[PDB]
């Protein structure tokens, strides 16, 4: 029972998107992949893959296409391995699905070599310590949580605070110039997403049809049943974990939504025979998690900057399903609805973000003082806004309204108009060096800049565009007292 | 002569010929829309000369459909269908839409739109038919001794318990 | 387990006829009587074959001597198929099982379009249905064909 | 006609609280059939059964209207040949009647012309009423927030002691007792008590003129009762208002008190049938119930029905889903509060969460 | 503060059951639907 | 020569809506979620759909029609094909079931399709006209757009829904049917009544010559309010696919989620979080990805979907609520607070937003909503937080955004525009609507004759196009837009607000009471 390749089975029963198979040679190993050969009229191939054993000749599966169509006693045909997914240079500038077939319509793919989406992940002793500040161009993450290269980045957030816009602007920011490739992992969004994405990076030349291309495209997305959800993941994750061995790249790998490979295991849980477990999630949530991502990670082959946006539900970060993601991540960007409401964009709370490399060793001894300088007088300033409301700002020292004017500076200063939210925002958008930003804090956390207005530092760029802006409202106030004083 | 490509890449029909002589073969001209429906079910995007031949069938038309059809405009139509040509297609429309929106106008009588598409004509074209900005002079010369000038409800003095708000 | 056991020794009308057996014995049998069974005990099922005896026991062992009646139905499955036989059932009105011409010939009809069962041999089974006052319909393999009439 | 099944036989197989399955040689009837206890059994009353499953081609299972008391396996069970039928007509006027439509009040014989099915299908799209007017019922809070409308449907929302009972009868004297059109009072789980003092005052008002001409009908099956007849006496009581309104072109109201616990008994009856329960525990067919019962409470255009439903809010949970999913089956709500009644208000309406169709200025002035 | 505290109380009480009548409904609709099966146990030797 | 059908197995079990088969030995059997007949007489049938095919060989069976007809030991026959529903321009101006059956009133097309795929679709770039000012402003809509609408019960979720129907039948009747935009109206466990009212009110408007309704009463069984948005949907699919855009609305799926849980929970399936199936999300998730706006190469149709969605007490964190959030490209929140302070409609602008964003708008649109989008953030500010100009204008647009009708896009446009450059500083906040309707329904130049203009006017109803084209920002329109603005604002101010400042009376003050009450219901 070796080699189990042509090994023929029944298709047994038919729940949902669950099938169970009976072999009579005996089941096939776990995580197979199954086609259902038998010709049940249907307009599109059916593949299942082996998720469990019942006994030693069934064996229950998850399918990746709807299962519409299905009779009972139908033929299955073993594949003799698990889902193989193309890899290589070839693969670039293309689009694919869970099964890595192409659907961009853009005629055959040479693929010289096809690798299993089930691998084990690395080991201990296949870790690598790459402690480099990586430089996104927005003033909130450089400063506050900077991003490592090599590590790993979460965008914690609800249903419209910016999780999609932020991935945008890191993509045109930092995958633009980029040396190495780049893997795109569209699981469970909107499909009319992936379009503006993928005309976006043609544009941009990223994808350069006529040239060479420098990323890659796998979409699984809500229409697809939650089988194709599930494993979405895994088939782009493969495709990163071949450039960096293989190739030994160093490659970027944005997901959006990794909530939803959480969430399509928990739809296929219950007809699994798993009792549910709190909240409503499969009890293996931490496990199946915690594999993929540990796949998820730069070794000393190569790197791997993961960038991973992470769906909160109805805005509660207590939820089991954001919480156990982030202990699997070196920076953490956390989204406030509030925040948003205010007009602050990009909707970041400080104060509930982190970072691994915020910490003097790694970077500059005045951006890790900055840094530290601006959190604590935001989280005075909280403080302050308490009796603001009770007692009113008249009652406050001479030194604490000082704090709430710098602070409410901070605040407006953290914002920024991204390049690709133009359209959103109806202005040109910024790109943030690191200098200009400590720089920037550090002056304006001293009094520097105590006598500009408060509305200039809002949905701008560096110290510079603050000045210029200040500027303007100078002029503009001055043509409104001209008026003024002619009538 | 050049191959044309769609937003994703992929080519699209040019040779729009055949279509243009079934525009040219309608009776109402709402049919016409039709065929530029399949024309874009097909692939084969409509050229300026399609939508011109659209705008010819709209004003040699008798009406939009075999029976009439309430609110029905042709000066709209054709308005809505330049709309789409300029903004949804990235088309600028020539001299020969303009006149037959402005022969449209003077047809019908509504010597108020002439005025605008005369300047229309006047700020992207060169200039007016003068054969058709005379006629339009003439339309309002006709009403504006007909004492209907402007629609008279709107002239009535009113005060502010006098007007029936519905 | 019925047809297995009845293979090796090549007879299966045996258990047919035991199944007639029960059929009439469980019409003077008391309500019930399958919850308050002893196989053993009644003398009925003591004129029984060994196979058909044993599964009886097997069944009250496990409580589902209500499945009697279907597991019956299977065997005759079996053993038509075995014997290349295809049964076509013919639904009609009650007291009205009386004509059946046309059923027969409807029957054969379907038996010639169906390929499969070019060697089976045609049989004819009456059921009553009291849901059709007039006509008949006629079912083999699948394949079903209405010419009846209920109330309007 | 006569029913192809009338005289089946069949014997109790399995007994479960108020849940009784019936095997039945020849074949089970079809659902909503009634069934009849034949054997003695030692009981005090009959024993009737409504058929709401098939098991199998031969079992069904059944609720009973009365007590399961002293009943045993293998009971034999005579189907009466159709679904429970109760009287109709103006033979009906002026007296009281219960799930099964078997007179109380101890008076004569009814003498019905004929009886028709409780359960029957709703009207239908085509059958439909357009006519809106305001039904002045002397209330200020209701005549200026939240008017009800001639002909529609009414939800009074509230806790235990609110008000709900109180502003029914205020409704039923200054409107029934004035009301050209016939009356019908189903009392649905609710006091006993309330139900004799409402038999006193409609015949002190002589609205039931024992001697003469009635205009009030009274369908009773309390909180006493079982659950199976909690759950089909506002069947018994829509149908006779069906037939006011349909046969004879009768303007008719129709005061249920109280409808939440028709759904209450459908979830004690559901847990007991095997079903895997909703959320708080109510039986997965909440909304379908309601649906098939208000549904049927309309006018049409032969006749018009003003329902007025009283809902009681279990724990002062607005959010429950029975009164939840009822909201949706109202023309006009009124939300009774707690706390308003404490504050001395009464009525205790909260004006901000009721609401009205007929606040529409081309309705109302 | 003793109004928000007694629904704060109130409101902790009520998930800790209806997130336990959550998971005993999954346990007995994935029991029952676990049929039982026809026993090869020997009736004879008994 | 025979009508033979494909017979599978007998009826077992019937619980309520939903019953379970037993399949006879040595029969062909029968494919999943497919249709099959159960033959409650020798010619009639009972619809079912096939939901659970278990070991044993039972069959789970969803029941569509003629439930009380359906009996144990009945037949049952197997058609082998999904479910095919009638499509075309035949059906507009009807009512049906999700089954297709008409319903009297007093091409097939597959309801289990897929959903285009990700190179079959186009950016959406054309506006989806609601006919209120604050969602077309603030919100804009595409076609090829999920926009939720969202709220708590007796808010407008369905009238604003409705109203956005009716405004296309003006614009359809003027421009090419190519661009008409057709509707799909999808009522769901609501009473029969209600979808009376609708039908007669669209009737009214003339709105049925391009719209169809698809009715699921709740009177009837779940499996038809489970496949009625499948159903809608896929009557609006046969526009998309032929070119042409389509409007689908659900009213609504809250409704939807109630009947499949009740399917499911009665087919054995193991329940989720408050009993809700498991597989919940996919349901939604696989209705609302079917509305997209095709790409030029394959038409350029479009599906634009309105789902409907009620909560409790404005408590958007429920479970359906928030998988509809998560999956549609904007929601219109209506709050009850807003609803009853006479705000109506009541949207609330800052829980509501379109991830289209101005794509969706026209040209001239653009423009007037940009500026206006910074005039109220200010707004909201400075109040939570003194008459400046931002102050002045903004509660001046919180006025202008009462409705009760959908309003001309040239009517809206042109009011939001004198707003927006302060021709009504001087006009106050209580007479904004009647401002608003002398200049709509009434020309003050004309009256008093000092109208100078050549064209531009507002009973010349066929600008709205022009302006469409041009922007009010133009040469062409700015230099007599401004003019006719002018003279409406001193005509207005002179010979109306200063005799309203004057009124002492207690008649007059009542009748001034009416009718300012009037002209917000009126424009
Ligand atoms: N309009 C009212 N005016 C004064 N007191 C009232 C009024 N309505 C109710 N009450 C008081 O509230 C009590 C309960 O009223 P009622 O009998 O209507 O309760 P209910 O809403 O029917 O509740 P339940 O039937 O569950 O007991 C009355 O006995 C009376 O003390
Ligand atoms: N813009 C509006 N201005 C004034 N009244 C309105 C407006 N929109 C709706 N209404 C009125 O508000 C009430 C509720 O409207 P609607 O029927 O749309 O509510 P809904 O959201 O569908 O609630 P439900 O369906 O749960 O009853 C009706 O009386 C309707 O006429
Ligand atoms: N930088 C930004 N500037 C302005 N608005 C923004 C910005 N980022 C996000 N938004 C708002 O959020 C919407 C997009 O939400 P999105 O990025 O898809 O969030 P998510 O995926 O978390 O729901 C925009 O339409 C806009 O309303
Ligand atoms: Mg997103
Ligand atoms: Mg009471
Ligand atoms: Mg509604």
């Amino acid at each position: 029972v070796a080699d189990h390749k042509g090994r023929v089975g029944h298709v047994s029963q038919v729940i949902g998107a669950v099938v169970d198979v009976h072999f009579a040679d005996g089941v096939p190993p776990v995580l197979t992949a199954l086609d259902v050969v038998d010709k049940l009229g249907r307009d599109e191939p059916l593949t299942l893959e082996i998720v469990q054993h019942l006994d030693a000749h069934t064996g229950r599966c998850i399918a990746m296409q709807t299962t519409d169509l299905l009779k009972l006693k139908a033929k299955v045909v073993s594949t003799g391995g698990n889902i193989s997914v193309p890899v290589g240079r070839e693969t670039l500038g293309r689009i694919f699905n869970v099964l890595g077939d192409a659907i961009d319509q853009r005629g055959p793919v040479g693929e010289k070599l096809r690798m299993p989406i089930h691998a084990v992940a690395p080991k201990l002793a296949d870790q690598a310590a790459e402690d480099a500040v990586l430089t996104t161009g927005i003033k909130v993450i450089d400063l506050i949580l900077p991003y490592c290269k090599g590590g790993k980045i979460g965008l914690f957030g609800g249903a419209g605070v910016g999780k999609t816009v932020i991935i945008m602007e890191l993509i045109n920011n930092v995958a633009k110039g980029h040396g190495g490739f780049s893997v795109f992992a569209g699981v469970g969004e909107r499909t009319r997403e992936g379009t503006d994405l993928y005309l976006e990076m043609m544009q941009s030349k990223v994808i350069d049809l006529k040239g060479e291309s420098k990323c890659v495209l796998v979409y699984g997305q809500m229409n697809e049943p939650p089988g194709a959800r599930a494993r979405v993941a895994q088939s782009a994750l493969t495709m990163a974990e071949y450039f960096r061995d293989v190739e030994g790249q160093d490659v970027l790998l944005f997901i959006d939504n990794i909530f939803r490979f959480t969430q399509a295991n928990s739809e296929v849980s219950a007809l699994l025979g798993r009792i549910p477990a709190a909240v409503g999630y499969q009890p293996t949530l931490a496990e199946d998690l915690g594999q993929l991502q540990e796949r998820i990670t730069s070794t000393t082959k190569g790197s791997i900057t993961s960038v991973q946006a992470v769906y909160v539900p109805a805005d509660d970060i207590t939820d089991p399903a954001p919480a156990t993601t982030f202990s699997h991540l070196d920076a953490t960007t956390v989204l406030d609805r509030a925040v948003a409401e205010s007009g602050i964009y990009p909707a970041v709370n400080p104060l509930e973000c982190a970072s691994r490399i915020m910490d003097p060793d790694v970077i500059s001894v005045d951006h890790y003082n900055v840094a530290q300088d601006v959190v604590q007088m935001l989280t005075k300033y909280r403080e302050l806004q308490d009796i603001i409301a009770v007692l009113g700002i008249d009652e406050l020292s001479e030194e604490d309204k000082l704090i709430v004017d710098r602070a409410r500076k901070l605040v407006k200063f953290l914002s920024q108009p991204f390049q690709v939210a133009e359209v959103f925002t109806g202005m040109t958008g910024h790109y943030v060096q690191l200098d200009d930003t400590i720089d920037s804090f550090s002056g304006l956390l001293m009094g520097t800049y105590d006598q500009v207005p408060e509305m200039a530092f809002y949905m701008v760029g560096g110290i510079n565009s603050v000045l210029e802006k200040a500027k303007k409202m100078a002029e503009e106030a001055a043509e409104l007292e001209k008026m003024r004083r002619a009538r | 002569a050049a191959k044309k490509y769609d937003l994703f890449g992929y080519e699209v029909d040019t040779n729009t010929a055949p279509w243009i002589e079934k525009i040219k073969k309608c009776k109402y001209y709402d049919e016409a829309g039709e065929v530029l429906v399949n024309m874009n079910v097909s692939n084969c995007p409509p050229d300026i000369a399609t939508y011109n031949a659209t705008l010819q069938c709209i004003y040699q038309s008798p009406s939009k459909q075999s029976t009439p059809v309430d609110n029905e405009s042709k000066f709209c139509a054709m308005m809505d269908l330049l709309e789409e040509m300029q903004h949804r297609n990235r088309l600028k429309p020539n001299e020969e839409s303009w006149t037959w929106v402005m022969k449209e106008c003077v047809k019908s009588g509504q010597f108020r739109l002439g005025y605008c598409i005369q300047q229309v004509m006047e700020t992207e074209c060169k200039g007016c038919p003068a054969d058709l900005v005379k006629a339009n002079e003439a339309n309002a010369q006709k009403a504006k001794t007909e004492g209907k000038e402007h629609p008279g409800h709107l002239s009535q003095q009113a005060g502010l318990f006098d007007v029936k708000v519905e | 387990f019925l047809y297995k056991a009845a293979e090796e020794k090549g007879n299966f009308d045996n258990i047919l006829s035991d199944f007639q057996k029960i059929a009439a014995a469980a019409s003077k049998l008391p309500i019930f009587w399958e919850r308050t069974a002893v196989v053993e005990k009644i003398p009925e099922f003591k004129q029984l074959s060994e196979p058909t005896f044993f599964t009886l026991v097997w069944m009250q062992n496990n409580g589902m001597l209500e499945l009697i009646q279907e597991v019956a139905e299977v065997y005759e499955t079996f053993v038509n198929a075995k014997q290349k036989k295809a049964v076509a059932k013919i639904f009609v009105a009650p007291g009205g099982e009386k004509n059946v011409e046309e059923a027969r010939r409807v029957a054969e009809e379907l038996h010639k379009g169906l390929k499969e069962l070019a060697d089976y041999t045609l049989v004819l089974k009456t059921v009553v249905d009291r849901t059709i006052v007039k006509g008949f319909a006629v079912e083999l393999a699948g394949q079903y064909v209405n010419k009846a009439e209920g109330q309007q | 006609p006569v029913a192809d099944h009338k005289g089946r036989v069949g014997h109790v197989s399995q007994v479960i609280g108020a849940v009784v399955d019936v095997h039945f040689a020849d074949g089970v009837p079809p659902v909503l059939t009634a069934l009849d206890v034949v054997d003695k059994l030692g009981r005090d009353e009959p024993l009737t059964l409504e058929i709401v499953q098939h098991l199998d081609a031969h079992t069904g299972r059944c609720i009973a209207m009365q007590t399961t008391d002293l009943l045993k396996l293998k009971a034999k069970v005579v189907s009466t040949g159709g679904n429970i039928s109760v009287p109709v007509g103006r033979e009906t006027l002026g007296r009281i009647f219960n799930v099964l439509g078997d007179a109380i009040d101890q008076r004569g014989p009814v003498g019905e012309k004929l009886r028709m099915p409780i359960h029957a299908v709703a009207p239908k799209l085509a059958d439909q009423a357009a006519e809106d007017a305001v039904l002045t019922t002397g209330i200020k809070v209701i005549d200026l927030i939240l008017p009800y409308c001639k002909g529609g449907k009414i939800g009074l929302f509230g806790g235990a002691g609110v008000g709900k009972t109180v502003i029914i009868m205020e409704l039923i004297n200054n409107v029934a007792k004035g009301h050209g059109g016939f009356s019908v009072f189903a009392g649905v789980g609710e006091r006993t008590r309330e139900g004799t003092d409402l038999y006193l005052e409609m015949m002190q008002s002589k609205v039931i003129d024992l001697k003469g001409e009635s205009k009030c009908v009274l369908v009773y099956g309390q909180m006493n009762e079982p659950p199976g007849a909690r759950a089909r006496v506002a069947q018994s009581a829509l149908t006779m208002a069906e037939y006011f309104r349909d046969v004879e072109g009768q303007d008719v109201l129709l005061f249920i008190d109280n409808i939440f616990r028709f759904t209450q008994a459908n979830s004690e009856v559901s847990a007991l049938l095997g079903r895997i329960p909703a959320a708080v525990g109510y039986q997965p067919t909440l909304a379908e119930d309601l649906g098939q019962l208000q549904e049927r409470i309309t006018s049409t255009t032969k006749g018009s029905i003003t329902s007025v439903q009283a809902v009681y809010v279990p724990a002062d949970d607005i959010t429950d889903p029975a009164p939840a999913t009822t909201f949706s089956h109202l023309d006009a709500t009124t939300v009774l509060d707690r706390a308003v009644a404490e504050s001395g208000i009464y009525p205790a309406v909260n004006p901000l969460e009721c609401a009205s169709r007929i606040m529409d200025p081309d309705v109302i002035s | 503060q003793q109004r928000t505290s007694s629904l704060y109380n109130k409101t902790r009480q009520f998930g800790i059951t209806a997130a336990l009548i959550e998971i005993l409904s999954a346990m007995s609709s994935l029991e029952g639907n676990a049929m039982k099966g026809v026993r090869r146990n020997k009736f004879w030797e008994g | 020569f025979f009508k033979t059908t494909e017979m599978i197995g007998y009826v077992h079990s019937i619980d309520g809506t939903i019953a379970t088969l037993i399949p006879a030995p040595g029969n062909p059997g029968v494919a999943y979620n497919t249709i099959i007949q159960i033959q409650v007489s020798p010619t009639t049938f009972a619809a079912g759909l096939v939901f659970n095919l278990e070991k044993d060989g039972r069959i789970g069976i969803i029941l569509m029609d003629n439930i009380t007809e359906v009996q144990s030991g009945q037949k049952v026959m197997a058609t082998g094909q999904l479910l095919h529903i009638p499509v075309g321009a035949g059906v507009l101006g009807k009512v049906v079931n999700p089954l297709g059956h008409e319903v009297p009133v007093g091409t097939l097309g597959k309801v289990d399709t897929g959903a285009p795929n990700i190179v079959s679709r186009s950016p959406v770039n054309y506006n989806l006209l609601t006919g209120f000012k604050a969602v077309d402003t603030m919100i804009p809509i595409g076609r090829g757009q999920r926009e939720l609408i969202v709220g708590d019960r007796q808010t407008g979720k369905t009238s604003i829904a409705v109203s956005t129907i009716i405004n296309q039948v003006r614009i359809n009747q003027q421009i090419l049917s190519k661009n008409a935009v057709i509707s799909i109206y999808v009522s769901i466990g609501q009473r029969c009544s209600n979808v009376a009212r609708i039908h007669r009110l669209l009737q009214s408007y003339g709105a049925l010559r391009y719209t169809t309704v698809m009715a699921a009463t709740a009177a009837e069984p779940a499996g038809l309010q489970y496949l009625a948005p499948y159903a809608g949907v896929t009557m609006g699919e046969y526009f998309m696919n032929r070119g042409r855009h389509c409007l689908c609305v659900y009213d609504d799926l809250s409704k939807q989620a109630v009947a499949y849980r009740q399917i499911s929970l009665l087919l054995r399936r193991p329940p989720g979080r408050e009993a809700y199936p498991g597989d919940v999300f996919y349901l939604h998730s696989r209705l609302l990805e079917r509305a997209a706006m095709l790409s030029p190469g394959k038409g350029g149709g479009s599906v634009t979907a309105l789902p409907i969605v009620e909560t409790l007490s404005n408590d958007v964190t429920a479970y359906i609520v928030t998988n509809v959030i998560s999956i549609t490209d904007g929601q219109i929140y209506l709050d009850t607070k807003l609803f009853t302070g006479g705000q109506r409609p009541a949207v609330n602008i800052g829980l509501s937003v379109s991830r289209v964003g101005s794509s969706a708008q026209n040209a001239a649109m653009k423009g007037v909503a940009g500026k206006l989008k910074g005039i109220l953030a200010e707004y909201r500010k400075l109040a939570a937080d003194v008459q400046t100009i931002p102050m002045i204008r903004g509660a001046r647009f919180v006025a202008l955004f009462n409705q009760k009708q959908p309003s001309y896009f040239m009517n809206a446009i042109v009011s939001l525009y004198a707003c927006l450059n302060g021709y009504l500083d001087d006009v106050k906040v209580q007479y904004v609507k009647f401002y608003e309707y002398l200049l709509v329904h009434r020309d003050l130049g004309i009256m008093y004759g000092t109208a100078k203009n050549k064209f531009f006017y507002m009973y010349v109803q066929e600008l709205n196009y022009l302006i469409r084209f041009f922007t009010l920002n133009s040469p062409i329109l700015h230099g007599e837009l401004e003019e006719m603005l002018k003279q409406h604002t001193h005509l207005f101010l002179q010979h109306y607000q200063s005799k309203m400042n004057a009124i002492k009376s207690e008649k007059d003050v009542k009748a001034l009471k009416n009718l300012l009450y009037s002209c917000k219901r009126a424009v």
